[PDB]
């Protein structure tokens, strides 16, 4: 149904959604070499109880839903040994547009999954972020770009961004063609995920054999990378601190430093 | 002048009497010396024999040591520097036995041998102007044994650009009843052929027509041909990491050729920042041939030199506005002077090293290598005498309106993570240690002290340790700019962002360096001949390093 | 004198070739070429006897939360710093590009 | 009366600096990477888009009842408040060092003026990236001290920061100000007319207005557009630290009201202050 689901089955065994889950979550418990790892996706539920949200957006339930499970988890391992890890398998078409999310604060639900994967990633969580497919605007800032890393599947179908090009053009006050144009100029304009690996935000990129369903070459290949990935992060700082040391963000890096001179 | 008061002087006496049918006047037969020096230096005499950076007194040098073993024995050496091969042959024959120098040249290997067989004995390993200092106090000298240029039959002596350490080493020997011996390339009947006098005739006691001219060594000469990419990106970050983030406006070089890139790309990387004459205008330094375009494209206001380098006279005396210059025309260095304005007067000092511990401890001193420490010591610590302030030596206090926090001078350690061989230069522990154990020496020879360095400098980036509010933060520090070698492998990865963003160390991206942007393409000089024509053809480069 | 191998997780392949340096004492000659995608496989021939360990950490630290594009590089050193060698490397990724 | 209306003294009536230095203390106020520090926008040039010399972001120290205080007010005028770069880095940066001032026994309080559109458009993807890193160190922040949000309007407070906004301890609002996830037009454009209306305005007020969200919960605090009145409302909320449970972590009685809603037809302002 999307590649999010695909994915999430084939990295976690558990494909059915949990009971007390909007059906629009996955959660399921489980390990990578011998470590304690919970897998969270976000996938489609074409009988949402919002209509705005059947394709996959993460949407007010979606939102608080993260929100609970992350939370969940949270206090569990707040006395065991060894906090569990998050993975989230990111693959999120947008925000849910609509009245009806608007009108109940779908602002505050995605606030309450940031916040759950915030305060997880800050108790000593390992979160990872698996960019198999879209992840856009809102969506990919609750449910994603909380990670202690972000890896993305090297493919043209995994894409990073903050509008679509029809209502970018709009707000903006240009065509879908200069768009496209200047997407090329400006690597932060661009889709693709080579441009947003410019942007030295991805701890890696890995390509694939299948991107729809992976191979038990792929999974491995992934599986191995996640527990790398779960090693970097454990025992260090916890903040989004590796997120600066590419060129292209030289200026983010700046003012963080000229922000201490002055402070 | 009562007996029991002069012991001194009617031994000085004594010995001019047994050698006054050998000489007439002051002039002594260039092929009778080894008998006069048999006649003037008793054993155990301390002598001072010029081994200066540059100037050799090569003739007295050599004749000394062809001298009779069984007449002049246990001699005590006090010399600058111990490059030429007679020094330490002095030792084998069994004519001296105590050293006390500063600077070891290529004899290293030697020194240290000749040590462990027990034919050489050594005092400390000193740094110039403290081997200076000592002529009047500890180590008063018994003979001087010097060289200048040209010398009249009255005793005078012109020294020229090659002053060097001649004035420091002939006054306490002269004014202790002690025996000053000159060696100069020409004697002149007529006094009025000396250009200048650079030492009085009252403090020579004899002088001596060698047999051909002093040897002059171009110590600090750098060829810029062997100049890397590797070296031309410290150098940016040298000018725009450290010269330009705290405004020195004064400074001087350590030998090598880390340095020589730093002065050769100021008129091309350091223009590219808009900086000529908004820094390094003062400098304490030996006339590099690697400074002249830096000179000519305007950077520089003065030089005080210790030295001179061979080759560079002529070019100096075409330049009296930056260099000091006597009314003959000619340098007039001065290495005691020279090296107090390196210590007092100049904001920083950079130089490179051999080894560096955890701890920012640097020396030259590596396995069975008795390395020198010359004039680093001098320059390479935080002056506690200074008082008066300047904008470089203030920029250092942590909180700049506590009164009673003093300012500290710029002390950067400029070396590569590696040295060429393959050994690192950031290493556990100092080889300085294990020499001393095996020397008797009671602490371990150390030429820049951890404490007193203020930047390290690597191809990685810059640690500014003089920010470190702890030992344990320097060594976060040091290992964060300390690549792979064994010190930088200490370092997490993780935490460099950190220590990035709270400025403890600087990336050349930091600076705005593209490290790919390092290449020879930003030498003002490319080579000896292209220095040869920086300086419109007045650089006359010896015979070592032309091509032509 | 020695032959090292290597292997990192890469991108996809680099888009042309590149060669910087010369074996000269003191430098080292870099070849890179595309490759095959996943896959990043140098080839190291030194001068320096078991400085392999040294090598890895080099490059490592090189590919440190930045993945590279997949290429062959063949290296030929004579002796180079871990300093010279860690520019040639960047020289020789920048031209990649 | 007449000389009341002589003498009103409107908050939105003010810039991002101007509103900056009328909260913080008299006196106080020192901006960090000011103007002349022409630390500008890498990307709009390139685009043929001209860059203001703060990017849109006033940043500045000072106190708040002689309280250390870090305050970020985004400048609507400028791209309509789209956080870009270098933007949100001014964000972020300062709320990260505000936390680690908290760490090092300074008890920094950040307040945050909210006059944005978001996610710069024209730096999409660098502008996201810093908003995810301004909602991080907002929570790490709030463990140790409140942050509260302004959102006066006009522009109100749009897309990734909406959802920055809702991180906070406290949001403070009026009338005047909107606090919505996705911008009126983008929902008409990717939902269709009938299910948004931009140029309904009393309707999209009633919705997303200032009024509508205090009397829903989302909001804590209903200001009147005048100047003392919002820093007296300001200075207040820092004084009661931390709210014993914020919104955020709410998320089951929420997800508990919602599982009641008939979402089979669209809710209206009120139908949305009765499931509250
Ligand atoms: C913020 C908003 C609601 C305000 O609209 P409004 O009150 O009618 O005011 P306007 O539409 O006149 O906006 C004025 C300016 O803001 C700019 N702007 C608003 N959001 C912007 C954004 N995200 N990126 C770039 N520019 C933006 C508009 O381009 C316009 O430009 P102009 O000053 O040159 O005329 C509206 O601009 C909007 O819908 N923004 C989209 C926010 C969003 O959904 N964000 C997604 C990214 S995470
Ligand atoms: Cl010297």
């Amino acid at each position: 149904a999307s590649r999010g689901l695909a994915w999430f089955q084939a990295l976690a065994g558990s494909l059915a959604p949990r009971p007390g889950d909007p059906a629009s979550l996955r959660v399921a418990d489980a390990e990578l070499d011998g470590y304690p790892v919970r897998f969270l996706a976000v996938v489609p539920d074409p009988d949402n109880p919002f209509p705005r949200a059947r394709q996959g957006e993460v949407g007010l339930l979606e939102g608080w839903g993260l929100a609970a499970a992350v939370d969940e988890a949270l206090e569990a391992d707040r006395e065991a040994p060894r906090k569990r890890a998050l993975l989230a398998i990111v693959d999120v078409p947008s925000q849910a547009y609509g009245r009806r999310e608007e009108a109940l604060g779908i602002h505050q639900a995605l606030a309450g999954a940031v916040d759950a994967y915030a305060r997880a990633r800050l108790a000593g969580h390992p979160l990872i972020g698996l960019l198999v497919g879209k992840a856009m605007s809102g969506a990919f800032l609750a449910h994603g770009y909380q990670a202690n890393r972000l890896i993305a599947l090297h493919d043209p179908g995994v894409m990073v961004h903050a509008m679509g090009k029809a209502a970018a053009a709009r707000i903006t006050l240009r065509s879908v063609e200069e768009l496209e144009a200047l997407a090329a100029k400006v690597p932060p304009m661009a889709y693709d995920i080579d441009s947003y690996a410019s942007l030295g935000l991805l701890w890696r990129t890995l390509p694939v054999e299948t991107v729809e369903v992976p191979s038990t070459a792929d999974l491995v290949r992934v599986r191995t990378c996640l527990g790398e990935a779960l090693a970097d992060i454990l025992g260090g700082p916890r903040d989004l601190g590796g997120r600066l040391g590419a060129a292209n963000r030289e200026a983010s890096a700046r003012v963080r430093r000229l922000l201490r001179e002055q402070w | 002048p009562p007996p029991q008061w002069s012991r001194r002087r009617q031994e000085k006496q004594r010995r001019l009497e047994r050698v006054r049918g050998l000489a007439d006047g002051a002039v002594l037969p260039r092929e009778g010396l080894v008998a006069a020096l048999e006649a003037l230096i008793a054993p155990g005499d301390r002598v001072v024999l010029e081994g200066n950076n540059q100037k050799q007194a090569d003739f007295l040098s050599r004749s000394l040591a062809r001298v009779d073993p069984g007449k002049l024995h246990d001699l005590h050496m006090i010399m600058p520097s111990v490059g030429r091969p007679e020094h330490l042959d002095l030792f084998e024959l069994g004519i001296a036995r105590k050293l006390d120098f500063s600077f070891s040249g290529p004899q290293s290997l030697r020194i240290g041998q000749l040590l462990e067989d027990g034919l050489l004995e050594i005092g400390a390993i000193h740094t110039y102007i403290e081997l200076y200092a000592r002529l009047v106090v500890d180590l008063i000298p018994n003979v001087a044994l010097v060289a200048g240029f040209v010398a009249d039959r009255e005793g005078n002596v012109y020294t020229g650009p090659s002053t060097e350490d001649t004035p420091a080493l002939v006054e306490p020997t002269a004014f202790s009843d002690g025996i000053v011996i000159v060696q100069v390339n020409r004697i002149v009947d007529d006094p009025r052929d000396l250009p200048r006098v650079d030492i009085p005739a009252s403090w020579v006691d004899f002088v001596v027509e060698a047999d051909q001219p002093f040897y002059i060594e171009p110590l600090f000469t750098r060829d810029p041909r062997h100049i890397k990419p590797v070296h031309v990106l410290m150098a940016m970050m040298a000018i725009r990491g450290i010269y330009q983030r705290h405004n020195v406006q004064s400074l001087n070089h350590g030998i090598g050729f880390n340095t020589a890139a730093i002065e050769l790309i100021l008129p091309t990387y350091g223009e590219s920042l808009g900086l000529k004459g908004k820094i390094c205008r003062h400098w304490t330094l030996n006339p590099h041939p690697t400074l002249i375009p830096a000179i000519e494209s305007g950077w520089v206001e003065s030089v005080h030199c210790f030295g001179t380098e061979l080759g560079m006279e002529g070019y100096i005396a075409q330049r009296p506005d930056v260099f000091f210059t006597g009314r003959d025309g000619s340098l007039r260095s001065n290495r005691m002077f020279c090296q107090l304005a390196g210590q007092y007067a100049v904001d920083l000092f950079i130089g490179a090293t051999l080894q560096v511990d955890g701890d920012g401890h640097s020396s030259t001193v590596t396995r069975g290598r008795l390395a020198g420490f010359g004039g680093a010591p001098n320059m390479g610590h935080d002056p506690r005498g200074r008082r008066h302030s300047t904008p470089a030596w203030l920029d250092m206090r942590g909180e700049p309106e506590a009164l009673l926090e003093r300012g500290r001078k710029l002390v950067v350690q400029m070396v590569e993570t590696f040295q060429d061989g393959g050994k690192p230069t950031f290493v556990e522990r100092l080889d300085a240690l294990e020499v001393a154990r095996q020397t008797g020496m009671p602490l371990a020879p150390v030429m820049i002290y951890g404490d007193d360095v203020t930047h390290v400098l690597t191809e990685e980036g810059i640690a500014y340790l003089y920010k470190a509010r702890s030992l344990e933060e320097r060594q976060a520090m040091i290992a964060a700019v300390a690549g792979i070698s064994p010190i930088g492998l200490r370092h997490d990865p993780r935490e460099t962002q950190r220590m990035r963003r709270e400025g403890l160390i600087a990336l050349p991206e930091d600076l705005g360096i593209r490290r790919t942007d390092a290449s020879r393409e930003l030498l003002a000089a490319k080579s000896i001949a292209e220095l040869v024509e920086w300086s419109g053809g007045l650089y006359q480069p010896p015979a070592r390093f032309r091509s032509w | 004198m020695e032959t090292l191998s290597f292997e990192f997780p890469a991108g996809q392949p680099g888009r042309g070739r590149a060669l910087v340096g010369c074996v000269g004492s003191g430098d080292l000659e870099v070849l890179l070429e595309p490759g095959q995608p996943g896959k990043l496989s140098i080839q190291v021939q030194t001068s320096v006897n078991g400085s392999a360990s040294r090598w890895q950490h080099l490059f490592e630290r090189l590919f440190d939360g930045q993945t590279p594009p997949a290429l062959l590089i063949d290296i030929h050193d004579f002796g180079a710093t871990p300093g010279v060698v860690r520019l040639r490397l960047e020289q020789g990724f920048e031209e990649i590009g | 009366d007449v000389a009341r209306l002589l003498a009103l003294r409107s908050f939105t009536e003010l810039g991002a600096r101007q509103r900056a230095r009328a909260l913080l203390d008299a006196g106080s106020f020192r901006e960090l990477l000011d103007p002349f520090a022409g630390v500008q926008s890498p990307w709009l040039e390139r685009q043929g888009i001209v860059p203001q010399a703060d990017d849109g972001v006033v940043v500045a120290r000072g106190l708040l009842d002689g309280q250390p205080a870090v305050l970020a007010a985004i400048e609507g005028a400028f791209q309509g408040g789209s956080l870009g770069e270098v933007s949100g880095a001014k964000i972020a940066g300062a709320l990260e060092l505000a936390a680690e001032d908290n760490r090092n026994g300074v008890p920094t309080r950040a307040l945050l003026l909210l006059e944005t559109g978001g996610v710069r458009l024209q730096e999409a993807n660098l502008g996201l990236a810093a908003i995810a890193e301004i909602q991080a160190a907002i929570v790490d922040l709030q463990r140790y001290q409140p942050v509260v949000a302004v959102i006066a309007g006009p522009v109100g407070c749009f897309g990734g920061m909406s959802i920055a906004a809702g991180l906070c301890s406290y949001v403070l609002v009026t009338r005047e100000a909107r606090l919505g996830l996705n911008g009126p037009q983008v929902i008409e454009q990717e939902a269709g007319i009938a299910e948004y209306d931009s140029r309904d305005r009393p309707f999209i007020w009633s919705l997303t207005g200032g009024e509508q969200r205090f009397a829903s919960g989302l909001a804590d605090a209903y200001l009147a557009d005048d100047l003392d009145e919002v820093r007296t409302s300001v200075l207040a909320y820092f004084a009661k630290g931390l709210p014993a449970r914020p919104r955020c972590r709410r998320a089951e009685d929420y997800l508990r009201r919602l599982g009641d809603l008939d979402t089979a037809e669209q809710p209206d302002a009120a139908g949305v202050r009765r499931l509250y």
